[PDB]
C-alpha cells in the first residue's frame, strides 16, 4: 500500500501561479471529458510555463506553474496519485 | 456508460473530427480501458476480476504504440541512428508499467534476532529484503531503489547504483568498456543469492541461470533480449569507435544483434501458454503494419470469437489510413469498413457517423452506404442523427434511391397471382417501413424519385383487397409536401416541363379521389343499423350516400378518363387502366346494399334500382364505358346484380 | 538470409505416429505428382489426427497416419522430408 | 235380349219406385202427415237389394244407364227432408211453397203446386233456379245472417247427394244432363254468403265463415269435374252454341270465384282440395303460390309433390329463379316479353340479343316501360360488344330524342304551336303529354309524331336529325311526308316572323354538323313540300290509328295545312327563297347542289 500525497491545487485566475509538491508517502493531467495526457520532457501546450524539479536521491516531484491560463484547468495527478484540481479562471 | 465500451470510443473519435493535434486518435484510448479495469476493481464484487483482467491489459498497449507513430513521423526540423531508438521506445514501457511488491511489513530491528549462527529462517529475511530490492531496480526505481539501499543498511547494493549512474551519465552522452566485463565474471562467481544473480547479469547484457527465469514470467521474459542487444550495440559502436583501447578489453563479446523476429521467436517458446496471448502478440505486428492478417484468419476454423480485439484493428486502420495514407491495405480497408459496420448490430444506432471518417471507396460508391437502409424502420432518432457528419447531396440522394429499389425485386412474388389471392400482411407490415425513409428526406427538389413508388405498387393489389388503398392512407400521414415539391419545382430548369408536372398533378387526385372512396364505403358498411328506430336522421343520411355515390362514380370515371386516349407514355396508360376497371362494380352493389338492411323500410328499392339500372345505360355513350370488363373480366357480374330487380322492384 | 530446416520424416505403417520438427535454422505438403496444398488452421483431411503446435518454431504431430498422407511435408513461414504410409 | 227384358221390369220397377218415392199406397196417407221420409227410407232399403242382386250383371252400357236412373229418384228424396226443416222454419218454406205454387201455374198450368210428386218433379230444380234468382232481390234485400242463416240449410241439403256415388260402386248425354243447369244459379250462392262475409264483423264470424266453407268447397270441387268429362264425351262444340254459351260462361267466372274463395280459406283446406280436386290448377296454385309462408317446412313438400305439373311451369309467369334451373325458362316458354331481358341467365344467350331486337320490334306494338329497353337496349348491345348497325341508331336516336322530348316537354320550354286552335283533328297535344308524364314516355313507340308538334324553333330543328340518321325503317313515302310538313310549318312561321329567319339558322345547322356526308339527306322544294301524291286512306289508318276520330277530319286539317302553302307559294316564290338560302350557305363550305337529283355533295 505505497502512496502519493500531492498537495498544493487550487483556483487561480489567468496569469496567475501555483506550486504542486507531491511526496511519495513510500505529472500528468486529466481535464474534465478529455483522456489523461503527459505534462511533465515536458509537453508542448506546457513548455516555457511550467518548471519540473525533483530533490537528487529521493522520491518527491515539484511542479512550479507560472503564467496560468485557462486550457491548463483540470485534474493533475502524480506518477513514477489520488489527484488535485487546479482551475483558472478566466 | 461502462457497460458501453463502443460508445465510449465513438466519443473520441467525434471530437477529432470536430476539430478537423493529430495524435490525440490514440491517447483517448487510454481513457476508456483504464476506467473499465477501475470500475471493477474500485468498489464492487470481487469475482468481475476474471473480465477485468482483459481490461488490465488492453490499456498498457496503447500506451506502447503512441510512442513509436510519432517516432517516424513526427521528424520536425529542430536544430543519427534510426532502428537503435526503437529500443528505447521498447524500454519506457517495461519499466514504468510494471509489477511492484510493496516493502516488506514488520521489518527486523537489529540483525540476527534468532541467534552457520543463523538459523533457516535468518537468510529467508536476508532474501526476502534481498528481492524486494532486486525488483524495484529492474522497474527504474532508481529514486526510489537509491532511498532503499540505504534505508534497509543494505549499503552492499549501492555500490552499482552509482556505476549505473556514471553509466546513465555515458548513456547520456551516447573509460568503461573493461568494466563491461567484470560483472560477467562477477556472475561466475559462486556465494550469490538467487536474486542478487539475475541483477548482475540484466545491467551488463548476459544470460542468467534457468533457475531464476523459471520463476521469471514470460512477458517479463522479453528483457532478455533487450538488455542484450544494447549491451552488443553500444560494444559493437563502442567496439567500433574503440573509446576503451583494445587493452581496455578483456573478454570477446557477443556483438551480432539479432532481428525482432529471431527474439520472438524464442519468447513466446519458454512460456508459451501465456506469452503468445492475444492481447499481447499485437507489438510485433505494429513493427509489421499487416492489419488483415490476424482476424481473417479465423473465419475457416468453423468446426472450434473475441469482440476485444475486432475493436482494436478496425480502429487501427480509420488511424492507419490517416498516420500514413493508405497504410492499411486498400483491400483490407474496405474489408475493415464492412467487418466493423456488421459486426456494430447491437451498436449501430450510435456510430452510424463514425464510419464516415474513413470513408475511401466504400463510402463514395454505393457499398457501405446501403446498409443504412435495413434498420431504419420507426424510430425518428437514427435518422436525424445522420444529418451530421457531413453528409449529404448525393450520399441522400443515394440512401434514399437505395432504400427504394432494394425492395422492389423481393415484391416480384406479388405479380404473379393475377388471379388467385395471397399472403399480404408482410406487404402491410413491411412497405410501412418502405415509406419512412422518403417521408423523412423532406427535400423538394428530390420529389420526382419518390412520388411514383405508390404508383408502382397498384398492380401487386390484383383481386380481392387492395395495397393501394392502406397506401393511400400513408400519404395522407405527410401530406402538404405537396406544396412543397411544387414550389420547388420552379427552381431547376426542365425541358419537358409539359409532361412531367401533369402526371404527378394527376395521381394526385386519383389518389385522394381513391382515398374518399374507400372511406365513403367503410361508412355505409359501418352504418349496418344504425339511428335504430329514429330512420328520420337515416332517411336524410342514406339519401347524401345515394347522391354522394352516384356523383362519385361519374367523378372518377372523368379522372381515369382525362388521360386522353393517345399518348407518348403509352407504358402510363396500359397501367392505370386496371385499377379503373377495378373501382366500377362495388359502386352498384352498395345501392343493391340498401335491399338487404334498407329493405325493412320499402324506400331503397324504387331508387337504388334505377340508380344502378342506368349506371349500365349511360356507361355505353363514352365509348361503352371503354370496356372495363375488358381489363377484369366483370360482364357477366354486371348482367345478374342488375337482373335480380325484377323479384323485387314487381 | 533465411529460411527452415526441418527433421522428423520417414516411413510408418498405417495407423502409426510421427512428428515432424521444424525451425529456422543456423506446414504444406505434395504427394508424387500432385500439387502442393496447406495442411496445418488445419486442412479438412487431416483434422482431428494431426496437431500442429509453435514455442520460429513449429512441430506437426501425426497421429492415425494413413496411405493418402504419403507425400514430402515442406515447413514454411523448407528442403522437404519424406513422410511416407504404407497400407 | 235377357238384358234388355230385365231392364224393362227394371223400368216398371222404377216407376212404381218413383210413386212409392213419392206417396205408397200400402201407408195409410191419411194417418199423421207427408211420409215423404218413410217413402224414401222404401226405395233406400230397395236399392240395396237391387245393388246386391245386379252384381256385375253389366252389360255395354245399360249397367251405366240404369245406375244414372237411381240418381233420377234417390237425389230428390233429400229435398222433402230440408223442407221438414223448412216445415220447421215455415213462414219461409210457406211463402216458397206458394211461390213455387204460382210458378208451376205459369210454367206448366197443373193446379199450380200439389205436393203430389207426380212423374219424379223434376221441376224441382227450375223451382230452386228461380227462387235462387229472385233472392237476389229478396234476401240481398234481406241480412247476411238472415239470408246467411237461411243459405245454409239449402247448402246442407244438397250436400248429401254425394255420399251415395261412394256406395253404387260408380266407375250418355243424360248422365251430363242429370244436374247441367243448376249451374246457371249454382254461382249465385257463394257471394250471396261471401258478399256479407263476417256480416261486417271478423272477430266473431270467422268460426261462422270456418263452419261453412265446407258446403262451398264441396259444392265447387265436385261440379267442376262433370263438365270436362261431359264436354270430352258429348263433343258438343261444333254445335256448341247456347250450351257452350252458358257452359263456357258460367266456367270462366266460376274460375275467377273459385280462386277468391281458395284465397279466403283456412289453412290447407285449399291445399287438401287442389290435391283432392285435380282441377283449376291455376286457382289451385294461386292458393298454394306462398300465400301461407316461404317456409321450406311445407312449401318443399307440397313443391316436390306437384310433380307432373306441366302446369305448375306456366305459374312462374304470375309475377324469384328457383325450381332447380326448371329446364330453363320453362323451355325458354313462347313469346318473352319483359321475360326476355331476365333470360340472359347468366349467359350472353343469342335469344336475349334477339330479345332486345325483340323490345324494340315489340315497342313496335302495345308496348310500355321503355326504360327497362332502353337500358337494357343498351346493356344487350354491351353484351353483344347488318342488324348491329339498326340497333345502334335506333339505341341512340330513340333514347337522345325520347329524353329530350320528355325533358323539353314537362319542361314547357317551348310555350305553344301558335297556329291550331278548337279542331278536334288533334288531341296529340294531350296524348303527349301523358305519355311524358309517366312510364319511360309511354315506352315512346311514336317517336314519329312527336316531332310534329312544334313550339319554339329550337325545339322543332332536331327533327330532320333523326330523319337523317336513322330514318331507315319507314318508307320513302312516310320520310318525305315528315319532312313535307316540317317544312310547311316552317313556311307559316316564316311568312309570319317578317324576314323568313327561321331557315337562316336550320341551314347552317344541318351543315355544320356535317349531316350530308354521312347522311343522304333529300333536298326539300316547291313540288316536294306541295307533293299530295303520298295521301292516302291506308297510310292514314296506319299512322293515326290510336286516336280513334274520324279519318275526314284529319284528311280535311292535312289538306287545309297543304292547300295554305299550296296558295301562298304565289309565282312559286318559296322555290328561290329556299335555293338562294341554302346555295349562299353551303358556298364556301365543302357542298355543291345536286340538280340532278335534288341533294348536297362536295
Amino acid at each position: 500500500q505505497l502512496q502519493l500525497v500531492e498537495t498544493g491545487g487550487g483556483l487561480v485566475q489567468a496569469g496567475g501561479s501555483l506550486r504542486l509538491s507531491c511526496v511519495a508517502s513510500g505529472w500528468f493531467r486529466q481535464a474534465p471529458g478529455k483522456e489523461r495526457e503527459f505534462v511533465a520532457d515536458y509537453a508542448d501546450s506546457v513548455k516555457g510555463r511550467f518548471t519540473i524539479s525533483r530533490n537528487n536521491d529521493k522520491n518527491t516531484v515539484y511542479l512550479q506553474m507560472n503564467n496560468l491560463i485557462p486550457e491548463d484547468t483540470a485534474v493533475y495527478y502524480c506518477a513514477a496519485g489520488q489527484g488535485t484540481q487546479v482551475t483558472v479562471s478566466s | 456508460y461502462q457497460t458501453e465500451r463502443f460508445t465510449k470510443f465513438s466519443d473520441t473519435l467525434k471530437e477529432f473530427k470536430i476539430e478537423q493535434d493529430p495524435f490525440n486518435i490514440i491517447r483517448e484510448f487510454r481513457s476508456a480501458a483504464g476506467q473499465l479495469a477501475l470500475d471493477l476493481a474500485n468498489s464492487g464484487d470481487e469475482s468481475n476480476v476474471i473480465s477485468s483482467k482483459d481490461w488490465e491489459l488492453e490499456a498498457r498497449f496503447w500506451h506502447l504504440v503512441e510512442l513509436l507513430l510519432v517516432f517516424r513521423n513526427a521528424d520536425l526540423d529542430l536544430d543519427d541512428n534510426k532502428q537503435l531508438y526503437q529500443i528505447w521506445i521498447v524500454m519506457v514501457w517495461l519499466k514504468e508499467n510494471t509489477y511492484v511488491m510493496e516493502r516488506p511489513k514488520n521489518v527486523p530491528t537489529s540483525k540476527w534476532l534468532n541467534s552457520n549462527v543463523l538459523d533457516v529462517k535468518d537468510k529467508e529475511e536476508d532474501h526476502i529484503f534481498f528481492k524486494y530490492i532486486y525488483e524495484l531496480i529492474l522497474a527504474g526505481a532508481i529514486d526510489e531503489a537509491l532511498e532503499e539501499a540505504k534505508l534497509s543498511d543494505n549499503i552492499s547494493i549501492c555500490m552499482i547504483l552509482c556505476g549505473i549512474q556514471e553509466y546513465l551519465n555515458p548513456v547520456i552522452d551516447t573509460k568503461h568498456s573493461l568494466w563491461r566485463r567484470t560483472v560477467y565474471s562477477l556472475s561466475q562467481q559462486a556465494g550469490l543469492d538467487p536474486y542478487e544473480r539475475a541483477i548482475y547479469s540484466y545491467l551488463s547484457g548476459a544470460i542468467p541461470n534457468q533457475e531464476v527465469l523459471q520463476y521469471s514470467d514470460w512477458e517479463s521474459d522479453l528483457h532478455i533480449h533487450l538488455n542484450q542487444i544494447l549491451q552488443t550495440e553500444i560494444e559493437n559502436y563502442l567496439l567500433e569507435n574503440n573509446q576503451v583501447g583494445t587493452d581496455e578489453l578483456i573478454l570477446p563479446l557477443p556483438s551480432h544483434a539479432l532481428t525482432v523476429q529471431e527474439v520472438l521467436n524464442r519468447v513466446a517458446s519458454r512460456h508459451p501458454s501465456e506469452s503468445e496471448h492475444p492481447i499481447r502478440v499485437l507489438m510485433a505486428s505494429v513493427i509489421l503494419d499487416s492489419l488483415p492478417s490476424v482476424i481473417h484468419s479465423s473465419v475457416e476454423m468453423l468446426l472450434d470469437d473475441k469482440p476485444y480485439l475486432l475493436r482494436i484493428v478496425t480502429h487501427l486502420a480509420i488511424c492507419l489510413d490517416i498516420i500514413n495514407p493508405g497504410s492499411v491495405e486498400e483491400v483490407d480497408k474496405s474489408k475493415l469498413i464492412t467487418t466493423y459496420i456488421s459486426l456494430l448490430k447491437l451498436q449501430g444506432l450510435y456510430e452510424n457517423i463514425p464510419i464516415y471518417a474513413t470513408f475511401l471507396n466504400e463510402s463514395d460508391c454505393l457499398e457501405a452506404c446501403s446498409f443504412i437502409l435495413s434498420s431504419l424502420e420507426d424510430p425518428q432518432v437514427r435518422k436525424k442523427q445522420i444529418e451530421t457528419i457531413n453528409f449529404l447531396r448525393l450520399p441522400a440522394s443515394n440512401i434514399l434511391r437505395r432504400t427504394t429499389q432494394r425492395v422492389f425485386d423481393e415484391t416480384e412474388q406479388e405479380y404473379s397471382p393475377s388471379n388467385e389471392i395471397s399472403i399480404s400482411f408482410d406487404v402491410n407490415n413491411i412497405d410501412m417501413h418502405l415509406i419512412y425513409g422518403v417521408e423523412w428526406l423532406i427535400e423538394g427538389k428530390l420529389y420526382v424519385d419518390a412520388v411514383h413508388s405508390i404508383i408502382a405498387l397498384s398492380r401487386r393489389f390484383l383481386l380481392n383487397g387492395r395495397v393501394k388503398a392502406l397506401e393511400q392512407f400513408m400519404e395522407r400521414n405527410n401530406i402538404g409536401e405537396i406544396c412543397k415539391n411544387y414550389e420547388l419545382e420552379k427552381i431547376a430548369d426542365n425541358i419537358s416541363k409539359d409532361e412531367n408536372e401533369d402526371q404527378f398533378l394527376e395521381e394526385i387526385t386519383q389518389y385522394e379521389h381513391l382515398i374518399k372512396g374507400i372511406r365513403e364505403y367503410e361508412e355505409w358498411q359501418k352504418s349496418v343499423s344504425l339511428l335504430s328506430s329514429e330512420s328520420n336522421i337515416p332517411t336524410l343520411i342514406e339519401k347524401l350516400q345515394g347522391f354522394s355515390k352516384d356523383t362519385f362514380e361519374l367523378i372518377k370515371t372523368f379522372l381515369v378518363d382525362l388521360t386522353s386516349s393517345n399518348f407518348a407514355d403509352s407504358a402510363d396508360y396500359e397501367i392505370l387502366y386496371e385499377i379503373r376497371a377495378l373501382y366500377t362494380p362495388f359502386l352498384l352493389m352498395e345501392l343493391h346494399k340498401k335491399l338487404v338492411e334498407a329493405a325493412k323500410l320499402l324506400k331503397i328499392p324504387k331508387f337504388i334500382s334505377e340508380a344502378l339500372a342506368f349506371t349500365s345505360l349511360v356507361a355505353n355513350e363514352n365509348d361503352k364505358i371503354y370496356l372495363l370488363f375488358q381489363s377484369s373480366g366483370k360482364l357477366k357480374e354486371y348482367l345478374d346484380l342488375v337482373a335480380r330487380t325484377a323479384t323485387l322492384s314487381n | 538470409q533465411v529460411q527452415l530446416v526441418e527433421s522428423g520424416g520417414g516411413s510408418v505403417q498405417a495407423g502409426g505416429s510421427l512428428r515432424l520438427s521444424c525451425a529456422v535454422s543456423g506446414w504444406f505438403r505434395q504427394a508424387p505428382g500432385q500439387e502442393r496444398e496447406f495442411v496445418a488452421g488445419y486442412a479438412d483431411s487431416v483434422k482431428g489426427r494431426f496437431t500442429i503446435s509453435r514455442d520460429n518454431t513449429v512441430y506437426l504431430q501425426m497421429n492415425n497416419l494413413k496411405p493418402e498422407d504419403t507425400a514430402l511435408y515442406y515447413c514454411a513461414t523448407g528442403q522437404g522430408t519424406q513422410v511416407t504410409v504404407s497400407s | 235380349g235377357f238384358s234388355l227384358d230385365q231392364e224393362s221390369i227394371e223400368h216398371d220397377l222404377k216407376l212404381t219406385s218413383e210413386e212409392i218415392f213419392h206417396s205408397n199406397g200400402k201407408y195409410i196417407p191419411p194417418m199423421l202427415n207427408t211420409l215423404g221420409q218413410h217413402l224414401s227410407v222404401r226405395k233406400e232399403f230397395f236399392q240395396n237389394f237391387l245393388t246386391f242382386v245386379a252384381k256385375n250383371f253389366n252389360y255395354k252400357i245399360s249397367p251405366e244407364l240404369k245406375l244414372d236412373l237411381i240418381e233420377k229418384f234417390e237425389i230428390l228424396n233429400c229435398c222433402i227432408k230440408f223442407n221438414s226443416i223448412i216445415r220447421q222454419s215455415d213462414v219461409l218454406n210457406d211463402i216458397w211453397e206458394k211461390t213455387l205454387s204460382n210458378y208451376n201455374l205459369t210454367q206448366n198450368e197443373h193446379l199450380t203446386t200439389k205436393t203430389v210428386v207426380i212423374n219424379s218433379p223434376d221441376v224441382f230444380p227450375v223451382i230452386f233456379k228461380q227462387f235462387l234468382n229472385h233472392v237476389v232481390f229478396v234476401l240481398f234485400p234481406s241480412q247476411n245472417q238472415n239470408f246467411k242463416l237461411n243459405v245454409t240449410n239449402l247448402i246442407n241439403l244438397c250436400f248429401y247427394d254425394g255420399i251415395l256415388e261412394e256406395g253404387e260402386k260408380t266407375i250418355p248425354w243424360f248422365i251430363n244432363f242429370d244436374y247441367l243447369n243448376c249451374i246457371n244459379q249454382c254461382f249465385f250462392d257463394f257471394t250471396f254468403a261471401c258478399e256479407e262475409e263476417g256480416s261486417l264483423d271478423s272477430y266473431k264470424e270467422g268460426l261462422l265463415k270456418i263452419v261453412k266453407i265446407l258446403y262451398y268447397q264441396f259444392n265447387q270441387f265436385k261440379i267442376w269435374i262433370n263438365t270436362q268429362p261431359v264436354k270430352s264425351v258429348n263433343a258438343n262444340d261444333n254445335f256448341i252454341n247456347i250450351n257452350n254459351l252458358y257452359d263456357d260462361n258460367h266456367l270462366d267466372w266460376n274460375h275467377v270465384l273459385c280462386k277468391v274463395n281458395l284465397k279466403e280459406q283456412c289453412i290447407q283446406i285449399a291445399e287438401f282440395y287442389k290435391d283432392l280436386s285435380g282441377l283449376v290448377q291455376t286457382l289451385q296454385t294461386l292458393d298454394q303460390n306462398d300465400s301461407t309462408t316461404v317456409s321450406l317446412y311445407e312449401t318443399f313438400f307440397n313443391e316436390f309433390p306437384k310433380e307432373f305439373s306441366f302446369t305448375l311451369f306456366e305459374y312462374l309467369i304470375k309475377h324469384q329463379q328457383h325450381d332447380v334451373l326448371i329446364q330453363f325458362f320453362q323451355e325458354s316458354a313462347p313469346k318473352y316479353g319483359h321475360v326476355a331481358w331476365i333470360q340472359q341467365i347468366l349467359d350472353g344467350s343469342y335469344a336475349d340479343a334477339m330479345n332486345t331486337l325483340k323490345n324494340i320490334t315489340v315497342d313496335d306494338s302495345k308496348k310500355g316501360e321503355s326504360l327497362s329497353e332502353c337500358e337494357l337496349h343498351l346493356n344487350v348491345a354491351k353484351l353483344s360488344s347488318i342488324n348491329t348497325l339498326r340497333k345502334i341508331q335506333y339505341n341512340l336516336d330513340t333514347i337522345d330524342a325520347e329524353k329530350n322530348i320528355s325533358n323539353k316537354l314537362k319542361k314547357g320550354e317551348v310555350q305553344i304551336c301558335k297556329r291550331f286552335k278548337n279542331g278536334s283533328i288533334r288531341e296529340v297535344f294531350n296524348i303527349l303529354v301523358e305519355e311524358l308524364k309517366s312510364t319511360t314516355v309511354v315506352n315512346l313507340s311514336d317517336l314519329v309524331e312527336l316531332y310534329s308538334m312544334l313550339d319554339d324553333e329550337e325545339s322543332l330543328f332536331i327533327p330532320l336529325r333523326l330523319l337523317s340518321v336513322d330514318g331507315n325503317l319507314l318508307n320513302f313515302e312516310v320520310k318525305k311526308f315528315l319532312n313535307a310538313l316540317v317544312w310547311r310549318r316552317i313556311v307559316l312561321l316564316n311568312a309570319s316572323n317578317e324576314g323568313d329567319k327561321l331557315l337562316q339558322h336550320i341551314v347552317k345547322r344541318v351543315f355544320d354538323e356535317e349531316l350530308p356526308k354521312n347522311n343522304d339527306f333529300p333536298l326539300p322544294s316547291v313540288d316536294l313540300l306541295c307533293d299530295k301524291s303520298l295521301l292516302t286512306p291506308e297510310y292514314i289508318s296506319e299512322t293515326y290509328g290510336r286516336f280513334p276520330i274520324d279519318q275526314n277530319a284529319i284528311r280535311e286539317e292535312i289538306y287545309e295545312e297543304i292547300s295554305q302553302v299550296e296558295t301562298l307559294n304565289s309565282d312559286n316564290s318559296l322555290e328561290i327563297k329556299l335555293h338562294s338560302t341554302i346555295g349562299s350557305v353551303a358556298k364556301e363550305k365543302n357542298y355543291t347542289i345536286n340538280y340532278e337529283t335534288n341533294t348536297v355533295e362536295y
